[PDB]
């Protein structure tokens, strides 16, 4: 019934609180559940829901078999209640999809999903699950966007996506949405600059964007606009290196650190003033761990020094992407927006024995009070059956 | 491939008329607006009419500068794209466009498919056919390895004409240079420069060809 | 009804330069579409709504403004990138696009290489006289031709072409038809072209009289 | 709440946009999935949902058996939201039924179930669910109606049913049906057509209707009337045959072209002055393959020149039915009646070597915008355990 | 009042190019659609053209008869409709009426005010004076009550031509008969009937105007 | 595309008698429009939405109809009323109009009142040599004229013109015009010019000889 506003800044926050947690993998030992991966999570001013790619398959059946290519015509995103398993029986259809993206504008969900070949990817934008746009890939190369929830502000949502080369200039497009049709495109000037997989949010009517450097950066790169898509750039200071695989942590950059800079994960951070939050790996070769750090200087300096750390998974287990969500005044009562996030905790293939590959979920919200380190891995004991 | 095959274009005297067409393929033509954009020999773009779709009632829209003259329209279930010209200017010589606009909302105007266009010409001169001169060096002349012989054409209305050597398999050291109006006649030439070994030994050659008067002239270049 | 002004008209610029051209607006627009045109062929899209580049077109390419003030920049210019690139708005009826901003490719300085010759026996025959001269491969364009008859200056019966830059090598070439009728051709000894070019402080001169 | 005008024209449309997938089929391999046919789609003013004829049993049973006749006393009709799988866990029961139809008038839905023997057949009406009305077979020849979505305007709801033959002449009658009864009812006088398996749509106050000719047909014959059943008829003109099998491309008729013209699938096919969208198998034998067709003087004309044609199956999978449906400006926000359109893929007999027979879906909504030619068909490895 | 004063004029050659003017008063002619018919000598009546009001964009709509030849258009600040006419064919030649239609909803396509026409003739036939020629009675009768006198014109082009007697005074028992065409030329003829007594005795005499050549003969009726 | 028929194409009335005129559609139509057109003047506005009569239009005439057939019906018809009647709908997209009925004044026969004139001593100087005859004041409108020279019926170099229906008295008159050259008009003595009309079975004779 109202759009939401947008305008009020980030909820200070000290540290972060468990949320949910799906036991996706355990429970699909027996059950009925998809596999799944980009398992992200978007909130209406009503309810929380996680989304996430499916192949079309269930964990213990022979369609599990991971030969299929990522992006396949059975791919699509679904979506259900935030903490209930992935299943065919209390999930959400939402589109035909290989890359995907979904936000929530206080009146209705926003859907955009990414399928067609290679030369050629359509992304379908739906607004109450009806088609109200689309746009075709413009470099013919792999378009594709977010894995995590698009972010909308006074009635307008925000979104990013890439066409390109994933080892090499590409080119990045900013677009703002307004009731499910492109309204404004932008091509970013980012010479040296790699953008995938970003993790946007809202704060006091402009979005910020944290994302994925593929090319040749191991510190992670930003990019944020007002209403009106004027934008700026840079890469995250901090020497408390976010991506995965990255250097040990040392004096950092302004602009990509090449040192261990190619491939990555999805990740995200949140910028406070000079500050941030970073989410990340544990591991600095591998996806295992994951832990939130406190750089108060750490958005605009480059040095190490940190004044917390907070445990989330242990250095031992398997992880994966990483995602930031929000949580509006409009839902939650509050006078700021509240920063949250989510872990895909990366179960099967390549790392382990089995013919599949699928995420459990877990995610956390900030609080401005008491909280604890811990782990909370994935706990399905490998292999299955098949 | 989206592609926009114009044709009608011509020669025709002042106050006279002409009818443009415009065959599309490649998309569903009935679901867009269409554009017709001219440029006049030398000097750059100029919008002249739009039609929309007939979901906005075929509404059409003029340049000033053909306001009361031109007329558009659409034939949908044949593809096609018309504009009729009457009561023409010298100014309206040109080489017209079919051109499809953008559905995309975010860029209003973009002009997404161009066709190669079909060319007009407005003028009281009259169809004249070329005299083709080969031209060989001056006898004599014979030192440097290289050599640069010619072929001259002259006395032809209107524009263009095809100018070739040995058919097209000589490409190479070619300058063609523009055509020139003078008292209603158009002249050309061409160089062509080539190794002294290969000519005279081998047949060199030039290909004109003059459409609008049905003409097509070969011409050796001997020497003397 | 809303102008388009694009400056500078002409841009010359070395391969590996940094170049940009711009685009002002009477008053204010949304955004700006941008084509490019070589010389006999059609427009190519080339950029929508400001910043959005063409399938095909290359990075080195980019576009920006707002308002009234938009332009387009190309990082490190190649020799294909030589054309004329026209600006175009449709925020209000009718759509307008600007004049053109051409771009050409600068080099090291060459001198022509003239070459002249007589009339044809066909065109003589027939009552006419026309000698050429073709002043072939120079930079940069700004060249000079001088016709004699008997060493005195002839001014009447001269046409004139130059052509577009070439794409290989980067020169200009031009053309001079002196033409005549056969009778007064026939009144003259020798024929005289007189190139005049910056890379030398005499002309090039090339030659020829009747008797041969 | 309030009831569908239908007075608007169809939405001018320059491709096909993915809408939905289920992937029934590879799901099924494990999970709990009805074996179905028929699986058209029908939108609400609030959502779109999907309706099939089940057998009764699911895949990977030994009640999937196929030996059952077509026209049990065990099938009914039933139907569950649109790209979710029909399970019985999330599947609503509407009739029993072994030929069916359903459509939304604004207010409530009307489904229409035919069952009982061959030579006495009923059809029930419900709307809201209610028996409010029933009509015997009249020829006593397997009473039988569209299988997919009937079309409502101005309070109105508009179907096709035949009895009669299937390989020669047969009785057609188009009703008009409000609040789920029957109000008005018309026998065509059409001899020398055959109508089967009718794709109705509504488009400026008139419903049209392309069907299937089983008979002696390989171009589809349409039927077109108004809210008070003042009819006309013919056949689709285009070279570009319709049906399925055909023979290839060549000068078409304006009445039914013989050559290969017996049996047939259910198809559809979209107005737009003389010019017709045309959906279709790519093979001129086998339910192989799908693409869609833009003939711009096809629904008058009799030659075989298209302006274009996009990719939705290939050649080499297996495709089925195919059916319209529409969504009004009462769901969608527009000015115009949005075309869309669904595909059956069909897994197992008689093609494949199985003991059963099931459909899992596609669809697309028609755009003006940029789409894609693509393939995405069933993908489930067969055979199954059982 | 309403009133529609159509103006622009008369003959033109085949092929030929022509504009129409009507300017309107007694009413808010921007709040109108307004409409061209016309009607060929002898024939009925044809909607050529339609144009809408400024609320409605300024839509344009056409006959078949005239589609791609001829342009409607209005200039709201000076009262006016045009209409273009372009490559002019025999068949146009016609009376061309301005004709505001009825703004009742419940009457839709009514026409509530025409103007007087304006005629258009399209011919290649050339403007020729007339030859007026004074008939008087047989040189022998003088009998009856009454008399019979006569004046004929004799090829002239185009239409029209004014007769009358002794300047209008004289219009009782008058016959003007049509003209009629004859090789591009036309005649006409007109019988005055009178007392015996009033003729000889009173100056009878024919007035004939022929605007398109600017001639004004009088013509006095003597005896023989 | 929507054609519109008038019956009868002509309709002789004598004052007094009721009459009525038809205008048939091809297809169906919400309403008619009508208008009445003199000759020599625009159509003035009639009636509006098959029944409703425009200013200044008297209660005799009434308008009717529905579908596919609407009328025009004069209770008493005068002599003002002489006209022709056009049909007009708007249903749709383009407007038309039917083809006219032609409503004309019945009266008593009358014979016509015939002269003859030679050609003008002005236009003989200039090589011409025309002959006039007119027929005025005639009813019913059937007349023929016969040409003769020295007594041989004359057809080439004849031009004929009728007048409309008169206001005053309803009677027709025509002209004929007999045009020769000057040296064949000289060559003969009696010009002659014939009419034949019901009123009666001999024809009425005007003639004149070259004195
Ligand atoms: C919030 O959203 C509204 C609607 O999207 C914005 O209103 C537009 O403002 C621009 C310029 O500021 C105008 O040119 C548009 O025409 C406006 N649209 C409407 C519907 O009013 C508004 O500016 C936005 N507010 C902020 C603070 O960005
Ligand atoms: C839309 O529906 C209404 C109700 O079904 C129609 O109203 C009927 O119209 C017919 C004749 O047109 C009448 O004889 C009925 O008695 C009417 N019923 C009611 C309840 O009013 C209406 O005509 C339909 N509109 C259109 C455009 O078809
Ligand atoms: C956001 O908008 C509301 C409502 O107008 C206002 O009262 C509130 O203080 C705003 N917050 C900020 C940070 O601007
Ligand atoms: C998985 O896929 C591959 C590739 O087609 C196939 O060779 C293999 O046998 C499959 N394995 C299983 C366990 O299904
Ligand atoms: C349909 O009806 C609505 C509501 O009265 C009307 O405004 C609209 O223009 C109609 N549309 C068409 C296409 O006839
Ligand atoms: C299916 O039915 C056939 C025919 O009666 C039978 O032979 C076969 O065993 C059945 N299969 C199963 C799994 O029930
Ligand atoms: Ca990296
Ligand atoms: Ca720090
Ligand atoms: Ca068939
Ligand atoms: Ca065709």
């Amino acid at each position: 019934s109202v759009k939401l506003a947008g305008n009020s800044s980030l909820c200070p926050v000290s540290g972060w609180a468990i949320y949910s947690k799906d036991n996706s993998v355990r429970i699909g030992s027996k059950g009925d559940v998809f596999v799944i991966r980009e398992p992200f999570i978007s909130c209406s001013p009503l309810e929380c829901r996680t989304f996430f790619l499916t192949q079309g398959a269930l964990l213990n059946d022979k369609h599990s078999n991971g030969t299929i290519k990522d992006r396949s015509p059975y791919r699509t995103l679904m979506s259900c209640p935030i903490g209930e398993v992935p299943s065919p029986y209390n999930s959400r259809f939402e589109s035909v999809a290989w890359s995907a993206s979904a936000c929530h504008d206080g009146i209705n969900w926003l859907t955009i999903g990414i399928s067609g070949p290679d030369n050629g990817a359509v992304a379908v934008l739906k607004y109450n699950g009806i088609i109200t746009d689309t746009i075709k890939s413009w470099r013919n190369n792999i378009l594709r966007t977010q894995e995590s929830e698009c972010a909308c502000v006074n009635g307008s949502c925000f979104t990013v996506m890439t066409d390109g080369p994933s080892n090499g200039q590409a080119s990045y497009k900013i677009f703002r949405i307004e009731k499910g049709k492109i309204v404004k495109s932008v091509e970013m000037n980012a010479p040296n600059y790699h953008y995938e997989e970003c993790s946007c949010y809202p704060d006091s009517s402009e979005i910020t964007c944290v994302c994925r450097d593929n090319w040749h950066g191991s510190n992670r790169p930003w990019v944020s606009f007002n209403q009106n898509l004027e934008y700026q750039i840079g890469y995250i200071c901090s020497g408390i290196f976010g991506d995965n695989p990255r250097p040990n942590d040392k004096t950092g950059s302004c602009g990509p650190v090449s040192s261990n800079g190619a491939n990555g994960v999805k990740g995200f951070s949140f910028k406070y003033g000079n500050g941030v939050w970073i989410g990340r790996t544990k591991s600095i070769s591998s996806r295992n761990g994951f832990e939130m750090i406190w750089d108060p200087n750490g958005w605009t300096g480059t040095d190490n020094n940190f004044s917390i750390k907070q445990d989330i998974v242990g250095i031992n287990e398997w992880s994966g992407y990483s995602g930031s969500f929000v949580q509006h005044p409009e839902l939650t009562g509050l006078d700021c927006i509240r920063p949250c996030f989510w872990v895909e905790l990366i179960r099967g293939r390549p790392k382990e024995n089995t013919i599949w590959t699928s995420g459990s979920s877990i995610s956390f919200c900030g609080v401005n009070s008491d909280t604890v380190g811990w782990s909370w891995p994935d706990g399905a004991e490998l292999p299955f059956t098949i | 491939q989206v592609k926009l095959q114009e044709s009608g274009g011509g020669l025709v005297q002042p106050k006279g008329s002409l009818k443009l067409s415009c065959a599309a393929s490649g998309f569903t033509f009935n679901t867009y607006a269409m554009n017709w954009v001219r440029q006049a020999p030398g000097k750059g773009l100029e919008w002249v009419a739009r039609i929309r779709s007939k979901s906005n009632n075929y509404a059409t829209f003029y340049a000033d500068s053909v306001k009361d003259r031109f007329t558009i329209s659409r034939d949908d279930s044949q593809s096609m794209l018309y504009l009729q010209m009457h009561n023409l200017k010298t100014d309206d010589t040109a080489m017209y466009y079919c051109v499809r606009p953008s559905i995309y909302y975010y860029a209003s105007g973009y002009l997404d498919v161009w066709g190669a266009g079909t060319t007009v010409t407005v003028s009281s001169a009259k169809t004249t056919a070329p005299s083709v001169y080969p031209l060989a060096p001056v006898c004599g002349d014979t030192t440097g390895s290289s050599v640069t012989l010619g072929c001259l054409v002259k006395g032809y209305f209107p524009e263009p004409v095809t100018l070739t050597w040995n058919s097209g398999s000589l490409s190479s050291g070619v300058h063609t240079f523009p055509a020139v109006l003078q008292s209603d006649l158009y002249t050309l030439s061409s160089s062509v420069t080539v190794t002294s070994s290969t000519w005279p030994s081998q047949s060199i050659t030039c290909n004109v060809a003059h459409p609008a008067s049905s003409t097509k002239v070969d011409k050796k270049i001997e020497p003397r | 009804q809303i102008v388009l002004s694009q400056s500078p008209a002409i841009l010359s610029a070395s391969p590996g330069e940094k170049v940009t051209m711009t685009c002002r607006t009477s008053s204010s627009v949304s955004y700006m579409h941008w084509y490019q045109q070589k010389p006999g062929s059609s427009p190519k899209p080339w950029i929508y709504a400001t910043s959005n580049l063409a399938s095909g077109v290359p990075f080195r390419f980019s576009g920006s403004g707002s308002g009234t003030s938009y332009s387009l920049t190309i990082s490190r210019v190649e020799a294909e990138d030589a054309a004329t690139y026209y600006c175009q708005q449709w925020n209000s009826n009718p759509p307008t696009f600007g004049g053109g901003t051409k771009l050409e490719i600068k080099r090291a300085d060459a001198a022509p290489t003239v070459s002249i010759f007589p009339p044809s026996s066909e065109q003589l025959t027939s009552g006419g006289a026309s000698v050429v001269c073709f002043l072939n491969n120079f930079y940069p364009k700004d060249i000079n031709v001088k016709w004699k008859i008997d060493g005195s200056e002839r001014q009447n019966g001269v046409l004139n072409s130059w052509t577009d830059q070439d794409s290989k090598d980067s020169t200009y070439s031009m053309s001079s038809t002196l033409t005549l009728t056969k009778d007064e051709y026939e009144r003259h000894n020798s024929y005289t072209c007189e190139a005049t070019h910056k890379t030398s402080t005499s002309p090039i001169v090339k030659s020829f009289n009747r008797n041969e």
